[PDB]
DNA sequence: CTAAAAACATTCGTTCACGTGAGTTCCAGTACAAGTCTAGTC
DNA sequence: GACTTGTACTGGAACTCACGTGAACGAATGTTTTTAG
């Protein structure tokens, strides 16, 4: 818990870049004390997406 | 390759034999769908109860 | 609410958030008073789908965050709940709704008295006829099974009290429904009326005369001790030795023997070499007010000096005109048939001579009894992976004796806590 | 083979699929050829089919 | 009066949830065989 | 005799497949009632 910027979100992602992939982008927006949801919903505030694939 | 049954074919109360049923024939359906938690992705038991 | 005098919880786990919902509802539209969270105020809690033993604990664990002295709330089923909510009214509560001992004997204490007497002479006995037969296991799983008995804090007069005990199978099991229900039991005095057990346990009473030259005298015909002394040619000297002074080798041996004897030997130890120690081990350094003989260990506090005390302590004492048989007639170690003085009586005697760096572990070797030295050996070769003998401890790994300048430390770098020679009786 | 050995559930078939482009592998050694000859007849008699 | 816009009623197909009988196989449980039981001296 | 280790056998449960029963939604059609021109 480096810092206290996000607070309580429901931030979903799909497909993160090369450099920083799926395993390493979670846990970096964890570090802020958010939730990750593997799918959106009603109270998700956004969905983090890279390559457009059919998702 | 599975029988669908063993049943018993009887030409009399007496004469009886024994025959396997299969399906040659049988339509193509598509895979169950499951349901699954949205937060985390994992599979949620169904339980139904009467009260 | 209007029913002041009853307070009900319910319990998320297993009942379920719906179920929750609804069941609060119903009781509170039929006026129970249903508590939201979890208080002191509550007096009974519901679990369903759940067994008693998790219902405590979850009561300690939350009754570990109450203050002191408040009453803990009754545990009670879901059924409670219903037949309360069918009947309108809170149903009477009934029924529905509402390291140790361990298998080696080198980690229990046995005192030398214990409150086991007859049953643990029984599984001796026992023990002794299985062994008469050649069957070393029964004898030694009968032998465990009465020191097991030996170390019970108290008396054994229900069976429930045998089933955390180890070492009791169906057999010792057996044995003692048939001591403890009805008194004698019918295998034990079946075996000790048995004649075979009776002319084995009268041939090896003999010095120089064990199981395997009994049974073959059994079956040469031999039944009474007059055979023996009449064909005196098959009898070597330990045999005859042990035949012709019989009786004064049967009666036991008394603590003022010992006395004797020590005052004996120090003297001819003395003699031999000054500045030697001797020490009393066997079952006198355990406490007992009898035996079948006196058990001695010699010992110098330098090193190098200890090395031919024995033969010259032999040679003074037979010099001194005592000693009757000889082991022998460089060695370390005898047993002898002494004269103490009376007229005179035979008495056997035992010397064994070690160093100084060798003196506990021989000490120990000497103290414990036959069960507790083999309980520890296989304790120390299984557990902790060391070979244990009267000369040292050896570790097979590193190739370095671990040795100690005091009994105590053989103990205690077995993982073993310290026990004294009185409560080392098997 | 110890691959397929490994498994524990009950295989029907056992086969080996061998993508190559060199007819003659061991061509300037000729006792490791024997040896893949010993092997491919071993593998053979077990039970274990190879293209 | 008139037709037309809305509302209502019916049947069918697809989906899903649950229950149940039958065939296959995978595995926990049981049974049984074999080894061990202290270490040394003489 | 009691414990431990290793091997072999075997019946029950898990899985799959297939069918039957019941409930719900929407498409397409037909029919009835009500209201503006
Ligand atoms: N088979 C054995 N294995 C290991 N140590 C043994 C042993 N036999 C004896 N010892 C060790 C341990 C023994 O404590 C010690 C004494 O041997 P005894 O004089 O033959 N037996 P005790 O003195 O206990 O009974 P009593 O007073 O009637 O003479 O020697
Ligand atoms: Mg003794
Ligand atoms: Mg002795």
């Amino acid at each position: 818990k480096i810092s206290n910027i996000f607070e309580d979100v429901e931030f979903c992602v799909m497909s993160g870049t090369d450099s920083q992939p799926k395993p390493d982008l979670e846990n970096r927006i964890a570090e802020f004390g958010g939730y990750i949801v593997q799918n959106p919903g009603p109270d998700t505030y956004c969905v983090i997406a890279g390559s457009e694939n059919i998702r | 390759k599975r029988a669908l049954s063993r049943l018993k074919l009887k030409l009399n109360k007496d004469i009886v034999i024994s025959v396997g049923i299969y399906n040659l024939v049988q339509k193509a359906l598509k895979p169950p769908p499951i349901k699954l938690y949205r937060e985390t992705n994992e599979p949620v038991k169904t339980k139904t109860r009467t009260f | 609410t209007r029913f002041p005098g009853v307070a009900i919880y319910l319990v998320e786990p297993r009942m379920g958030r719906s179920r929750r919902a609804f069941l609060t509802g119903l009781a509170r539209s039929k006026g129970f008073r249903v508590l939201d969270a979890c208080s002191s105020e509550a007096t009974h809690v519901v679990m369903e789908e759940t067994s008693a033993e998790e219902a405590v604990s979850w009561q300690e664990r939350r009754m570990a965050a109450a203050p002191p002295g408040c009453t803990p709330p009754a545990l009670l089923d879901i059924s409670w709940l219903t037949e309360s909510l069918g009947a309108g009214q809170p149903v009477p509560v009934e029924c529905r709704h509402r390291a140790w001992m361990p298998a080696y004997a080198c980690q229990r204490p046995t005192p030398l008295t214990h409150h086991n007497t007859g049953l643990s002479e029984a599984l001796e006995i026992l023990a002794e006829a299985a062994g008469f037969e050649g069957s070393e296991g029964r004898l030694l799983t009968f032998c465990r099974a009465a020191s097991v008995l030996k170390a019970l804090p108290s008396p054994v007069t229900t069976l429930s009290q045998l089933q955390g005990l180890p070492h009791f199978g169906e057999h010792s099991s057996r044995v003692v429904q048939e001591l403890l229900e009805h008194g004698v039991c019918e295998e034990v005095e079946r075996v000790r009326r048995s004649e075979r057990y009776q002319t084995m346990k009268l041939f090896t009473q003999i010095f120089g005369v064990g199981v395997k030259t009994a049974d073959r005298w059994y079956r040469e015909g031999l039944r009474t001790l007059d055979d023996l002394r009449e064909q005196p040619q098959k009898l070597t000297q330990q045999q005859k030795a042990g035949l012709q002074h019989h009786q004064d080798l049967s009666t036991p041996v008394l603590r003022s023997d010992v006395d004797a004897l020590q005052q004996v030997v120090e003297e001819a130890v003395g003699q031999a070499l000054p500045g030697a120690t001797v020490t009393l081990t066997g079952g006198f350094r355990r406490g007992k007010l009898q035996g079948h003989d006196v058990d001695f260990l010699i010992t110098h506090p330098k090193e190098g000096q200890e090395a031919g005390l024995l033969p010259r302590v032999m040679c003074r004492l037979q010099d001194q005109g005592l000693i009757l048989y000889h082991q022998h007639q460089a060695f370390e170690r005898s047993f002898c048939i002494f004269r103490l003085p009376q007229s005179w009586k035979a008495v056997r005697v035992d010397l064994v001579v070690a160093p100084v760096s060798q003196f506990p572990f021989a000490l120990l070797g000497w103290t414990g009894s036959k069960l507790f030295q083999r309980e520890l050996r296989r304790f120390s070769r299984k557990e902790k992976g060391l070979w244990l003998n009267s000369h040292g401890l050896f570790d097979p790994e590193q190739k370095t004796f671990f040795q100690a300048a005091s009994e105590e430390d053989i103990f205690r770098h077995l993982g073993l806590e310290y026990l004294p020679p009185e409560q080392r009786n098997a | 083979a110890n691959l397929f050995s490994d498994v524990q559930f009950k295989m029907s078939h056992k086969r080996i699929m061998l993508f190559t482009n060199e007819d003659n592998p061991h061509g300037n050694d000729s006792a490791k050829a024997s040896r893949a000859r010993t092997k491919a007849g071993d593998l053979r008699d077990t039970g274990i089919f190879l293209d």
